[PDB]
């Protein structure tokens, strides 16, 4: 179901 | 559940075209290879790539993926302007919200696929388009175009690739290869070559992944018995040219006639051509195409192969057909309009 990303740390 | 792996260019900059080549080696189900990523946490955040949605091989569901998150600075919807025949646009939710286009596409292990995205300004909005070259078949395809209702956004920052397990099958190995990473700079319309990239596991304390390079490509894997040979990550350099290898635009005009007060002008790009970005036709009352055109057909889209128009024309007209590919290469042909042509 969800395919996440990351913001800059 | 397999740890993520990110492959990041050392030297990426704000771009309006981004391109990379990808080849799958081991394809566990529930794997997303998001080969392009941009604007994370920001306006027009998005990504695109390839998924193994089910199964372990070509008999499972293999797709292309493309998503852009909903605007921060507008209440207007993202529009799916164009989707290919095996593409489906839908709104996603529960992970932020936005628009995605999922495309059924029978990509194959050990073959290469070039994914090239382009962003452009139009009508006070920004468009994002997805093109795919099947390298073995030497064939481009337009996959989808999204119409994002905010001006002056680009592939501004955040270029990276990831390989991710979205469901929790960490026992299953996933592996792929990439090369030929390039962006076209907003600043000067020159190309930036991503010849040096870093391969880094998402979880510094999890070494259940690996990566490296040959002379030709970067490779990475995760899951199963994968175990890092490069600690938490390492940078590698490929010997790719400073300039990308860009093909040529090539087409055949298929009709150019005027009959029963209808003008019909159509074309077909060669199977070996770069893909169409836009077209324009100018109609002149004279063979040398001096003066002003008597009629202009503007803004023929990537997904349109000519025009049919109710129009009044005099006896001896000529069409200037101006097509441009996704790399801004233009090819202009002049054709005399056949007055009566079904006839
Ligand atoms: C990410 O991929 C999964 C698996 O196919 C889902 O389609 C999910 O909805 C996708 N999310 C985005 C934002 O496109
Ligand atoms: C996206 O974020 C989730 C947490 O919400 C997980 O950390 C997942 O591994 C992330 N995926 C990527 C590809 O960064
Ligand atoms: C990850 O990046 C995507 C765009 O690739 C989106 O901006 C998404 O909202 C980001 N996730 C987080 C938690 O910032
Ligand atoms: C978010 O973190 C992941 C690792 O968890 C990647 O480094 C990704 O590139 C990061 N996103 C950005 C925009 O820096
Ligand atoms: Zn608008
Ligand atoms: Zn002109
Ligand atoms: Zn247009």
């Amino acid at each position: 179901a969800a395919t996440t990303t990351t913001p800059a740390p | 559940s397999a740890p993520g792996v990110y492959v990041t260019p050392k030297n990426s900059v704000s771009s309006d075209i981004i391109s990379i080549d990808w080849s799958p080696v081991q394809t566990a189900p529930y794997t997303y290879w998001a080969v392009h990523n941009w604007n994370q946490g920001g306006e027009a955040g998005g990504y695109a790539g390839f998924q193994q949605q089910s199964g372990f091989d070509e008999n499972g569901k293999r797709t292309l993926h493309f998503a852009v998150w909903d605007p921060i600075s507008s209440k207007e919807a993202i529009k799916a302007e164009y989707v290919s025949p095996t593409s489906v646009a839908s709104n996603f939710g529960g992970e932020g919200t936005g628009l995605k286009i999922q495309t059924t596409y029978d990509w194959k292990n050990y073959n290469w696929y070039r994914m090239t995205m382009r962003s452009w300004q139009e009508n006070g909005h920004t468009k994002f388009g997805q093109w795919l070259k099947d390298v073995s078949k030497n064939q481009w395809k337009l996959i989808g175009i999204m119409d994002f209702p905010v001006p002056n956004v680009t592939f501004n920052y955040g270029q990276t690739l990831f390989q991710a397990d979205w469901l929790g099958n960490g026992q299953d190995v996933r592996e792929a290869r990439v090369k030929n990473g390039y962006g076209r700079n907003i600043s000067d319309k020159k190309w930036t070559s991503w010849n040096t990239q870093s391969i880094e596991g998402q979880e510094p304390l999890n070494n259940n992944w690996d990566g490296g390079a040959t002379s030709e490509y970067l490779w990475f894997k995760a899951g199963g018995d994968s175990r890092s040979t490069i600690g938490t990550g390492k940078t590698f350099t490929l010997n790719q040219p400073s300039q990308p290898e860009i093909g040529k635009l090539d087409y055949d005009v298929k009709s150019t006639y005027y009959e029963n007060e209808k003008l019909n002008i159509t074309w077909q790009l060669k199977d070996s051509s770069t893909p169409q970005f836009k077209g324009k036709i100018e109609i002149y009352n004279n063979e040398n195409m001096t003066g002003q055109p008597i009629n202009v057909i503007n803004d023929i889209k990537s997904y349109q192969n000519g025009i049919s128009q109710s129009i009044s024309l005099p006896t001896n007209t000529y069409a200037k057909i101006v097509l441009t590919d996704i790399f801004d290469q233009t090819v202009e042909k002049k054709v005399k309009i056949k007055n009566e042509s079904p006839n």
